């Protein structure tokens, strides 16, 4: 129960939640410091070579 | 000249009470918003602590020092440190004040803002001096020392606006009211038995005639004739708060006009 | 997280400050308020789970 | 050597890594490291 | 800590322009101007002045999020009247009104005695 | 192969399920990200998921769904022949 | 701990009135309401600034200094 | 302010409304592992100390302590300490005859920062040297604080 059915995971974040009347129903506001820690592995393709190069 | 009109009811070195007539509500609101948030002012921004044996913290004392009102009459002759060509600060964009206090006596010795000494070259300007606005001649009670305690620090004052930090605001509460008789029906008065008996009459009700007690609602009337009272912290004269608020607002509209012109060429 | 609406997929909006921000209408499915509640964020790591998350 | 201060008699001492941690005047066993003499900068906000 | 620096409210950043004018396709002769490093102070004043022009059919501004100091201004004028010219005229009207107000206050203040 | 039901007696729904659509879009999106040949014309699109959606709308995903039955038998359904109505 | 420099709500300077406030209370035998108005504090935002302040620095000053010069 | 949230005046915050001091103390002792192995408060060097932390030791003095009044931040070492090691143990290479010490320092909390407020050095009941370091920081209300 403590290590197989549930476990601690990577690529996650926790903080206090606030209410934003100016966000869409499906949007979530993410603090900038958290967005810099969490990453997404994006594969290099002809459609994203330039954008990924600038990010690097 | 036949535009917005002004009538001053009460003038002082700390408060100016006037009636702003023949104006729009948007203009009146922008005037008070600019007077609160966008009039440049001189205030202590960085503090170097050399000795601090007081019962207060350095950050505690620094916050207090930044809230002390300094003279800002010639603030326009000063520059923004961000817009100046100097490493850290110079005489063209800053004023330097030193505070040296020692507990030489057995009784508690009080450190006031009158003890701040300007050690920069003011270059004949009229900025930097702490504002003394009391009877005894002292200023703000900065700190208290007992025997053997010392406070040694150097303050650097820069110009800014209350949008960056409230310490650069030259204005205290601003009174702003229109239509004291509620003839435009912009408020729906909460009451229990009778709203007229339950809501005290504004002092400005004496400058306007009451409703004619039975005439139809005037749907063509727009808000004007605003009653405003501007208070000043003393950094700049209260009359200058109004004048420079108009100047700041006028410049902001001009900047939009200039930016529009710059886009036209390209 | 007593029911499946307590885990829902949102679109990221990177923002200033240190709190998560969400629309008011999604507070009832989460059984959440803004008196100090904290919520968890999980980032998918592949195109499979990334489309799965946004399509289900 | 570095300079310390007694916590009861406020006497300024100079101790080395070999000296015992104690006030040579009154005998207290708690010493306060003296404040650094390099200037520190603070924003007034 | 994620507190943005307070000078981001008024100081215009690098590669960022004060104005951004883009045509509006939802209606004819309509344009949307994005003001950077501004707030309700200019938006309310400019929008109110525009509404006094008889050749303006629509005028509205909004601050989409209070976190960022920018507001949008939508202007639609009558055919043959350029929305940029409408903004020019309104801005001139505000400047002239403010200039008159400053003179009126100064002449009235010089008549007082207590201060 | 007794567990492959012939196409003439398939008794499953002729409609794509939500889970089938989700995996097909994710499956093809992953392939596109790995430089897979796109069989639909792109009028300007860089997100693999959006390209997959365009392919699904135009029925150009060369995959089949092997629907399994609780007894081990299965049915093969092409993504092109499956109705996307949900 | 010590008197705030400014009123929190409106920013009027109130840190130069603490000693005047105490002197009015002690020697002039004025009630705190009259003293607050005599000092020019009209808005109740400013009145509570001086009326609810607790002077703890006086307590802290009773301890001998950590470092004497 | 919907659903139990509130709006605070930034101007009031600027003037000091609900602003507070935060103090944190760090404790460390000079342990004696019997009769042979002993620790000392020191500013370790990268040439004689192993497993030194990636932070900075620039603020320590020769006694392994930061003087009060110095500003500290994340990963900064505030109590420098070293202990001797036993030979014939090589990790990731990098263990040469030069190395005879290993870092046992105390770094500041990763998320916390501030100014060192007080450092006291004394001895425990057993006569071993141990120190306390206190760090000051100011907390200003923001969009996640509870009131
Ligand atoms: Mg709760
Ligand atoms: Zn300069
Ligand atoms: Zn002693
Ligand atoms: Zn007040």
């Amino acid at each position: 129960r403590g290590n197989l059915m549930g476990k601690r995971v990577d690529f996650s974040a926790r903080t206090v939640i606030s209410g934003d009347p100016n966000l869409e129903l499906d949007q979530v506001g993410v603090p900038k410091s958290i967005a810099k820690t969490l990453t997404y592995p994006e594969v290099v393709t002809p459609y994203n070579i330039d954008r990924l190069t600038q990010l690097v | 000249s036949e535009g917005p009109q002004v009538k001053i009811r009460e003038a002082s070195k700390d408060n100016v009470d006037f009636i702003l007539s023949n104006v729009d509500l948007a203009m009146a609101n922008s005037l008070r918003r600019v007077m609160i948030a966008e009039i440049p002012t001189l205030a202590i921004d960085s503090v170097e602590v050399e000795t601090n044996t007081t019962v207060l913290a350095d950050e505690f004392i620094a916050h207090r020092l930044g809230l002390i009102p300094l003279q800002s009459m010639d603030i326009e002759q000063l520059e923004y440190s961000r817009d100046c060509f100097c490493e850290d600060h110079c005489d063209k964009c800053s004023v330097v004040l030193t505070l040296q206090a020692f507990g030489e006596s057995e009784s508690t010795t009080n450190v006031y803002s009158k003890d701040l000494v300007i050690v920069s070259n003011l270059m004949g300007r009229n900025i930097g001096h702490p504002i003394i606005q009391d009877k005894e001649g002292n200023g703000v009670l900065i700190c208290k020392l007992r025997k053997g305690q010392e406070l040694k620090l150097t303050c650097v004052a820069k110009k800014g606006i209350a949008k960056e930090h409230a310490k650069w605001g030259p204005a205290a509460a601003i009174e702003f009211e229109y239509d004291p008789w509620n003839k435009l029906k912009h408020t729906d008065y909460w009451y229990e038995q009778d709203s007229a008996k339950e809501w005290p009459q504004s002092k400005n009700c004496e400058y306007e005639d009451p409703p004619n007690e039975g005439d139809p609602f005037d749907y063509k009337a727009q808000a004007d004739t605003f009653y405003m009272n501007v208070e000043s912290v003393g950094s700049i004269p209260v009359d200058q708060v109004v004048v420079r608020g108009i100047d700041t607002l006028q410049k902001k509209v001009a900047s939009i006009l200039l930016a529009l012109t710059q886009m036209d060429q390209d | 997280s007593l029911h499946k609406m307590s885990m829902m997929a949102h679109r990221v909006k990177v923002i200033p400050y240190s709190t998560f921000r969400l629309n008011l209408s999604v507070t009832s499915p989460y059984n959440a308020d803004f008196d100090g509640d904290e919520m968890n964020l999980h980032v998918p790591q592949s195109e499979e789970t990334r489309a799965e998350l946004s399509q289900l | 050597t570095l300079k310390y201060i007694c916590a009861e008699c406020s006497s300024k001492l100079s101790l080395s890594r070999t000296d015992a941690v104690r006030c040579k005047d009154c005998g207290h066993r708690i010493l306060l490291k003296a404040r650094t003499k390099r200037l520190v900068q603070f924003e007034a906000r | 800590m994620n507190a943005p620096d307070r000078f981001e409210l008024f100081l215009l950043g690098e590669g960022e322009s004060k104005l951004k004018i883009d045509p509006d396709t939802k209606a004819p002769n309509a344009v949307v101007i994005t003001f950077e490093k501004e707030d309700h102070t200019l938006g309310n004043l400019i929008r109110a002045e525009l509404l006094n022009d008889r050749k303006v059919l629509f005028a509205a501004y909004k601050v989409e999020h209070p976190f960022f100091a920018r507001f949008k201004l939508r202007i639609q004028t009558t055919e043959g009247y350029d929305p940029k010219d409408a903004l020019k005229n309104a801005c001139n009207s505000i400047i002239n009104k403010l200039g008159a107000l400053k003179t009126n206050f100064e002449t009235e203040w010089n008549l007082q005695t207590l201060a | 192969k007794e567990k492959a039901i012939p196409k003439d007696q398939r008794a499953t729904t002729p409609y794509m399920t939500k889970y089938e659509r989700a995996r097909i879009l994710g499956t093809r999106a992953l392939q596109i990200s790995m430089n897979a040949p796109v069989f639909v014309d792109l009028e300007g699109e860089t997100d693999p998921l959006r390209i997959a959606m365009k392919e699904l709308a135009e029925k150009k995903i060369p995959l089949v769904i092997r629907r399994y039955l609780p007894d081990g038998s299965f049915e093969d359904w092409s993504v092109e022949e499956l109705i996307v109505d949900l | 701990m010590i008197v705030p420099v400014r009123c929190f709500s409106c920013g009027k300077v109130v840190g130069d009135k603490w000693e005047s406030y105490l002197n009015l209370l002690q020697e002039d035998e004025l009630d705190e309401g009259t003293a607050l108005s005599r000092l020019g504090l009209k808005r109740y935002c400013c009145r509570r600034m001086i009326l609810t302040h607790v002077d703890l620095i006086e307590k802290f000053l009773r301890y001998n200094p950590l470092e004497k010069r | 302010n919907q659903e139990d949230s509130m709006i605070m005046n930034q101007s009031s915050i600027d003037r000091g409304l609900f602003r507070s001091l935060f103090f944190r103390s760090y404790m460390d002792q000079e342990k004696k592992y019997g009769m042979s192995i002993t620790e000392t408060f020191e500013k370790p060097q990268r040439t004689n100390t192993l497993r030194m932390k990636h932070g900075t030791y620039d603020k320590l003095d020769d006694d392994g302590l930061i003087a009060p009044g110095v500003r500290v931040s994340g990963e900064d070492v505030i109590i420098g300490k070293t202990t001797p090691i036993s030979p014939d143990e090589e990790e990731l290479g990098q263990r040469t005859a030069y190395h005879s010490k290993r870092d046992a320092s105390t770094p500041l909390r990763s998320t916390e920062n501030g100014i060192v407020d007080q450092v006291l050095v004394t001895t425990n009941q057993d006569g071993l040297k141990f120190v306390k370091v206190r760090v000051r920081t100011t907390k200003i209300p923001q969009i996640g604080d509870k009131f």
